[PDB]
């Protein structure tokens, strides 16, 4: 009866539940910096040569 | 006279408590800084610019 | 849970009473009153009255020494 | 069967002014207390009529305070109603505190904890609205405020830019300052109705230091009255300086209006806070004298850990009235003092007496109370 | 003169075996009177659901007539000579003993073969067993302990045979037959699971011989002789609730599982049980004593009584309390019971311990304390660890415990886990068991 | 513990009584005592006769604060007259407390 990767670090770090009162500022990362992969990869892949940064070259060191 | 912290039976009072404690003195500079925008820690790891 | 019934408990106390209509609402007023608010005024005057004398010996002392040292020149005004 | 026991609305205001058991030797200084519940609604039904005709920017808030005594209808009296509304607040303020440290009240911990909130909130508050009708006072006063503020070592050079409206002298420092006095009273409403919900717990104090359960007399219509008496006698007072003398508690230099154009003949705040200015004023250096300042309005919540006597007020205690009074003393010689220039005997006064405050209640009251306790024989 | 070398001058036990298993032990302690009788691995988590009240069934039938002695005869032996015969069935565990003076030991132990081996089920006497059985039950309806606890255990055990009750169902009462009941012995009553013990003026030399002669016919390996198979039971959190208001109090009881026999995590667990104690309103400490639980409910007035258990079986267990109140009390007692299990998972203190070691260490010599209670410690000891584990040795597992130990057992089997509990009476202030199971955790640590 | 200040001590005592003024109002010294919870159980472990006479005492005071007047010269309480009825049972609950906290921390 081997079991799945759920036992995570629930021996390790989250039992004692001092994980649970500071996760707004501790377990806090992996989601501002992490997300370049998110939306604005996305919603300059839909505008293509129609924002600023993109027609750009153009006009300066002219 | 608040001699209650002064006992030969709660000397352990603190020996079960602290080991929560081992990052909690230092969770504002793990924590806070995630809104601050400042650069606290942002120059100690290749992680995070 | 502080209601009239309930406050503590008392034995052995007889209280008399009249009615508001049936006295006259100024009794003896100065003839009792005034040498009442004299033995009050005598029996808290040394522990009020001694700090604010000190207030006004400081303050007499601050103004005149302020002129003094300003534009007040007889005698030590030479080359 | 009695409506006013059972409906649920009614049975509120039956157990918090009408069959409220109270103390029958309560004297005139516990009159204060709904004093300053007047004095807070009436400078909100005229906060009111202010801030309906008002321009707070650099260019404009001189003349936008101007307009009202002459040109905006009956605005000369509720605009000295509101100036003299606010110095009647802080003589009722500091009866109310003095009463309650001479009386020991301050055992009453949670009540006490809440008021000494309540005197944190109300002096910030009357400091942003005497920066509102920029004049020299208001500027002056307002620029000696931030460098103690920017003496913070970390934070203070960025927290005073994000008050100032973002840079200085300009017009948006007149839309926080502004924000943070509309606001402000608002929160004292609500913390006086916890005030008054943490001592229907114990009913009241009486000037004995005993307590009082088997002499208890209803609230209507014993106290009921005599607090509309009292209420009737403030009325007076204050109709008397506004229609007498409306600029009797006040400076003529904030007539004069706000400009860096020249520094003026003097530096001076209201009434109400020249004991504080004065203390800030006797320390060189910006960061001794904020912690200072903030020390001589926070050291009340030690009153209940320094108490070493086997009484609970100060009615039998001769020695400790001595103290007391002498403490009524040098908060006027401060009051004098922080008006007064920066110059020879109003330095070594002015610093003598910023210590003996202190010395007071740290360490003469404590040790006095001890010597009381051993010559009754405890 | 010392506790230590006290424990060291306790008379051993000496075991035997003979040829088809049956084991025979005894402890000599020289006194005129003497403790003799049966022990059988035999209950009701054996049985399944077509035969759940068949052992109970049995335990009625035994006194009441064998092939030798028929009807009365037996009863009249007994008397005669001044004996007393008694028995039980748990839910694991059965026993006939016999006490009577030490020179009647080889009539004791006659009587005693005959009535395991030659008991007769007479059909007459089936019949008339059933209402006395069928009366019996609703005399139980009105003990309200012994209600909760047959809820306790069909709910923590819900599909497994550890569920059942050693009585079994009515409607089983009333169709057991006489073909069921001999198949229950012929199955169960065999000679390696099987314990004769014997405590008082024996000598084992004397026990053996007399177990030669009336017990060698027991039949060793059987036909077929296939494995008697043991399937586990595995532990449910759940809740069921009686509501009766009509009841002047309420019984609640909650458990958590907890170690089986042969766990040595017992030792730990039992100076943590030690420490929350018991509590009665006839007591005369009140409001002075050392559990804290104790000393609030004195205070307040807040129960009638409470106590926490630990129920072993071979493999599973039941570790909680019990109490009971009005029902303006429940919410309270709750709240103030989990409060002192995460007490002890953190921040148990060592003179919380030196105390707890201590009540264990009194109630252990105070149990052995005469004859019948030294040989059903035998008896049972020997069905359960394969051995008697001397005074000595539960003084050296008890010297080892200390505060670090209580708080890791603790945390083991209290912290973060579900329970089982079972509620009867005026029980509409019981908390709902989202807001138990939010009990048996902190905010904090 | 002085000899040689024996008679003087005990003049500053005895004027420290008469500037404190509650013989003024007909009252003992125990009488105005701050009551905290040591001070709340030796009132309730007070004799029946001794209780009802405190009961009257504080409440002949409050009423005479009331009406701010005091009760003639001839009525005031004595120096040496002034029996300290609560000491005795104040200084067993104090034992009593302090005696539950060396146990808590030993
Ligand atoms: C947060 C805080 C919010 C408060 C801010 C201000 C908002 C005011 C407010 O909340 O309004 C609440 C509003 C009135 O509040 P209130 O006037 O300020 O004072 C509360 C009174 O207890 C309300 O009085 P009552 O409703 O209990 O009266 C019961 C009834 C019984 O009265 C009688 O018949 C006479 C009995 C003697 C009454 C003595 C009262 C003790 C003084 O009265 C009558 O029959 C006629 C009324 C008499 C004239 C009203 C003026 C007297 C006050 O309460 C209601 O709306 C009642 C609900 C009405 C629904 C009726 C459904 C049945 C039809
Ligand atoms: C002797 C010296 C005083 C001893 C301090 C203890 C008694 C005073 C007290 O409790 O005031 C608490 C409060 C400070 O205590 P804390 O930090 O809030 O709680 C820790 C204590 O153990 C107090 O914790 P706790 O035992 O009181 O726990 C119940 C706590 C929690 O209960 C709540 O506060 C409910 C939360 C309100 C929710 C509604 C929010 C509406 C928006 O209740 C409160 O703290 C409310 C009292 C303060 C009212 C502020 C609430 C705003 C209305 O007093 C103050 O307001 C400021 C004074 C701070 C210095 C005094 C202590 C240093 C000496
Ligand atoms: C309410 C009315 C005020 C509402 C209007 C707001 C106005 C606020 C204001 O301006 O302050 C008024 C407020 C008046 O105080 P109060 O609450 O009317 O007097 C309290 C009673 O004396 C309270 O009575 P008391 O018992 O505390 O009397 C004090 C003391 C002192 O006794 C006396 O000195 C005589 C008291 C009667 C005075 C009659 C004077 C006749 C000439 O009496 C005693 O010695 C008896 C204590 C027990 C000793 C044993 C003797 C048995 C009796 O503050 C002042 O003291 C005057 C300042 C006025 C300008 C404020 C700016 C300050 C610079
Ligand atoms: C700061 C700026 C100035 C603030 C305003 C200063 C107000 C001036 C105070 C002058 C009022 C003098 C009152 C005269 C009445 C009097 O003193 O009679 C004594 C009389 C004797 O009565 P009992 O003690 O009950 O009986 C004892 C028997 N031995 O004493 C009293 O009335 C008790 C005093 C009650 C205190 C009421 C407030 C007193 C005003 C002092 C202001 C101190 C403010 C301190 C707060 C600081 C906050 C940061
Ligand atoms: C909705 C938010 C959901 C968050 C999950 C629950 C948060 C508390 C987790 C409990 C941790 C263990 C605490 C100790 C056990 C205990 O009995 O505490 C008593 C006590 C009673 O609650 P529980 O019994 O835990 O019930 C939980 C049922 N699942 O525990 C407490 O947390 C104190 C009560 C405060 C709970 C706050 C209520 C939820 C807050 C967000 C909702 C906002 C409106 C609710 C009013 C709160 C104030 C505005
Ligand atoms: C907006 C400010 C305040 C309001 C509206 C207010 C209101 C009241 C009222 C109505 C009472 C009861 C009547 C009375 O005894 O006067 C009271 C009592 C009391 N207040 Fe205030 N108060 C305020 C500020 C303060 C402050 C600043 C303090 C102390 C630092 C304080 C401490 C107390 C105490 C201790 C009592 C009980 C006194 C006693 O019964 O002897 N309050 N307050
Ligand atoms: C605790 C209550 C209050 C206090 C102590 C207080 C204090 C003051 C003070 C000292 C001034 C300066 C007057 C002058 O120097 O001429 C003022 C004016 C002003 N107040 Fe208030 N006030 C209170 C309530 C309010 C409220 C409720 C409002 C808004 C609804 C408000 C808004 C204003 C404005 C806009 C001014 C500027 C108008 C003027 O200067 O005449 N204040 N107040
Ligand atoms: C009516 O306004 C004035 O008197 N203000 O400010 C415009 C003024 C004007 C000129 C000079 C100085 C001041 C202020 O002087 C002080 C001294 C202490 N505080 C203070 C303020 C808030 C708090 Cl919480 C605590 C202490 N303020």
């Amino acid at each position: 009866a081997a079991p799945t990767l759920t036992a995570r670090l629930y021996s390790l770090l989250f039992r004692r539940t001092s994980t649970f009162a500071l996760t707004i500022a501790v377990g806090a990362l992996f989601f501002e910096r992490a997300f370049d992969q998110g939306a604005d990869a996305i919603y300059e892949h839909i505008n293509q040569g129609k924002l600023w940064k993109h027609i750009k070259h153009k006009y300066e060191n002219k | 006279m608040l001699s209650r912290f002064l006992g030969p039976r709660y000397r352990e009072l603190a020996r079960n408590w602290i080991p929560t404690a081992s990052m909690w003195g230092a969770v504002g500079a793990v924590g806070l800084v995630w809104a601050t925008d400042w650069r606290l820690i942002l120059d100690w790891v290749p992680y995070i610019n | 849970g502080r209601e009239f019934g309930h406050l503590t408990r008392m034995r052995h106390v007889i209280t008399y009473s009249l009615s508001p209509f049936e006295q006259r609402a100024f009794p003896h007023y100065f003839t009792k009153g005034i040498p009442n608010v004299l033995r009050r005024t005598r029996a808290c005057i040394l522990r009020v009255a001694p700090p604010f004398v000190v207030f006004y010996l400081v303050y007499t002392w601050g103004t005149q020494e302020f002129e003094k040292s300003k534009r007040k020149n007889p005698a030590a005004y030479e080359n | 069967t009695n409506i006013r026991k059972s409906h649920p609305l009614m049975k509120i205001i039956n157990n918090a002014f009408i069959d409220l058991p109270a103390p029958s030797n309560i004297s005139s200084w516990w009159n204060f207390g709904s004093l300053l519940g007047i004095c807070l609604i009436l400078q909100i039904l005229t906060g009111l009529f202010l801030a309906m005709h008002y321009t707070s920017d650099t260019t404009t808030a001189f003349s936008s305070v101007t307009h009202i005594c002459r040109d905006v209808n009956y605005g000369w009296v509720i605009r000295y109603l509101h100036a003299n509304g606010a110095s009647m607040f802080f003589i009722c303020l500091f009866i109310h505190v003095g009463r309650g440290l001479y009386y020991g009240s301050y055992m009453f911990l949670e009540t006490w904890n809440i008021g000494v909130v309540l005197l944190f909130t109300v002096m910030a508050t009357a400091f942003m609205g005497y920066v509102l009708p920029w004049g020299q006072m208001s500027f002056w006063g307002a620029t000696v405020i931030t460098n103690l503020l920017s003496a913070i070592p970390y934070i203070g050079t960025d927290l005073v830019e994000w008050i100032w409206g973002g840079f200085s002298v300009d017009k948006a420092t007149l839309t926080r300052f502004f924000a943070f006095h509309f606001i402000l009273p608002f929160i004292i409403t609500a913390l006086a109705a916890v005030h008054l919900l943490f001592l229907h717990e114990t009913g009241s104090n009486n000037p004995t230091g005993i307590s009082s359960d088997m002499d208890k007399i209803p609230f209507h219509p014993y106290y009921t009255i005599k607090d509309i008496l009292g209420a009737l006698f403030m009325m007076l007072i204050l109709l008397i300086l506004v229609l007498f003398s409306p600029d009797l508690l006040g400076d003529p230099d904030n007539y004069t209006p706000a400009n860096p154009l020249n520094t003026p003949p003097h530096i001076k705040p209201e009434w109400y806070f020249l004991f504080a200015y004065a203390i800030l004023r006797s320390i060189p250096n910006k960061l001794g004298g904020v912690l200072a300042l903030v020390a001589s309005i926070l050291i009340l919540i030690l009153m209940p850990m320094l108490h070493t006597s086997k009484q609970r007020s100060m009615m039998f205690r001769p020695l400790s009235q001595c103290l007391f009074w002498m403490l009524v003393a040098d908060l006027i010689t401060l009051t004098w003092i922080g008006g007064q220039p920066v110059e020879h005997p109003f330095i070594i006064i002015g610093q003598l007496a910023s210590i003996l405050y202190f010395l007071i209640i740290l360490v003469l009251m404590p040790i006095t109370s001890i010597i009381e306790n051993n010559l009754l024989k405890w | 003169a010392t506790y230590a070398q006290a424990l060291q001058s306790v008379p051993e036990t000496q075991v035997s075996q003979l040829d088809n298993g049956l084991r025979v032990a005894s402890e000599q302690s020289s006194q005129p009177t003497c403790t003799v009788g049966v022990w059988i691995d035999a209950g009701s988590r054996y049985e399944n659901e077509k035969n759940n009240g068949a052992g109970y069934f049995v335990e009625h039938l035994a006194f009441k007539g064998t092939k030798n002695r028929p009807g009365s005869a037996l009863e009249k032996e007994v008397e005669s000579m001044g004996a007393h015969l008694n028995a039980y069935s748990t839910r694991e565990h059965t026993a006939y003993y016999i006490k009577a003076l030490s020179k009647d030991l080889p009539k004791a132990v006659e009587l005693l073969a005959d009535i395991v081996q030659n008991c007769s089920l007479e059909d007459s006497q089936i019949e008339k067993e059933r209402d006395v059985i069928l009366q019996e039950l609703q005399e139980n309806d009105s003990s309200m302990r012994d209600v909760v606890f047959d809820y306790l255990h069909a709910t923590a055990f819900q599909g497994t045979p550890l569920a059942q009750s050693v009585e079994g169902p009515s409607e089983n009462v009333r169709k057991l037959s006489r073909a069921d009941l001999t198949e229950y012995v012929s199955q169960h009553y065999k000679a390696p699971r099987m314990v004769l013990a014997a405590a008082g003026g024996v000598e084992h030399r004397q026990l053996l011989d007399l177990a030669q002669k009336h017990f060698s016919s027991l039949s060793g390996t059987y036909v077929e002789d296939a494995v008697p198979a043991f399937t586990p039971c595995r532990f449910t959190g759940s809740e069921i609730r009686h509501r009766d208001d009509a009841l002047p109090l309420a019984h609640v009881a909650i458990a958590v599982e907890g170690p089986g026999w042969a766990n040595p995590d017992n030792v730990p667990l039992q100076v943590a049980n030690a420490i929350i104690g018991h509590y009665d309103s006839t007591y005369g400490g009140g409001t002075h004593m050392s559990s804290t639980l104790a000393s609030v409910a004195a205070t307040r007035k807040l129960c009638q009584s409470f106590q926490t258990f630990n129920i072993c079986y071979a493999e599973t267990g039941l570790l909680g309390a019990h109490f009971v109140c009005d029902n303006m009390s429940i919410d309270d007692m709750m709240f103030f019971l989990q409060g002192q299990w995460m007490r002890l998972c953190t921040s148990a203190t060592e003179s919380e311990v030196v105390r707890g070691k201590n009540i264990l260490r009194n109630a252990l010599v105070s149990h052995l304390d005469g004859t019948t209670p030294v040989c059903e410690d035998i008896g049972r000891s020997l069905l359960t660890y394969g051995r008697r584990i001397p005074l000595a040795e539960w003084e050296s597992r008890i010297a080892e415990v200390d505060a670090s130990v209580v708080r890791e057992v603790c945390s083991k089997y209290f912290y973060d886990q579900c329970p089982a509990v079972a509620g009867l009476g005026p029980i509409e202030q019981l908390p709902d068991y989202n807001r138990i199971r939010s009990g048996m955790f902190w905010l904090r640590f | 513990a002085v000899a040689a200040s024996s008679k003087w001590l005990e003049g500053i005592r005895k004027w420290y009584y008469n500037a404190a003024g509650f013989n003024k109002l007909g009252l003992m010294r125990d009488d105005t005592i701050y009551e905290d919870d040591d001070v709340k159980e030796a009132i309730r472990r007070l004799p029946e006769n001794l209780y009802n006479d405190r009961v009257f005492r504080i409440k002949r005071a409050l009423d005479l604060t009331m009406r701010q007047q005091i009760l003639p010269k001839e009525q005031w309480t004595k120096y040496e007259e002034d029996k300290f009825y609560l000491e005795p049972y104040l200084k067993e609950v104090i034992r009593e407390r302090k005696e539950r906290e060396e146990w808590a921390k030993k």
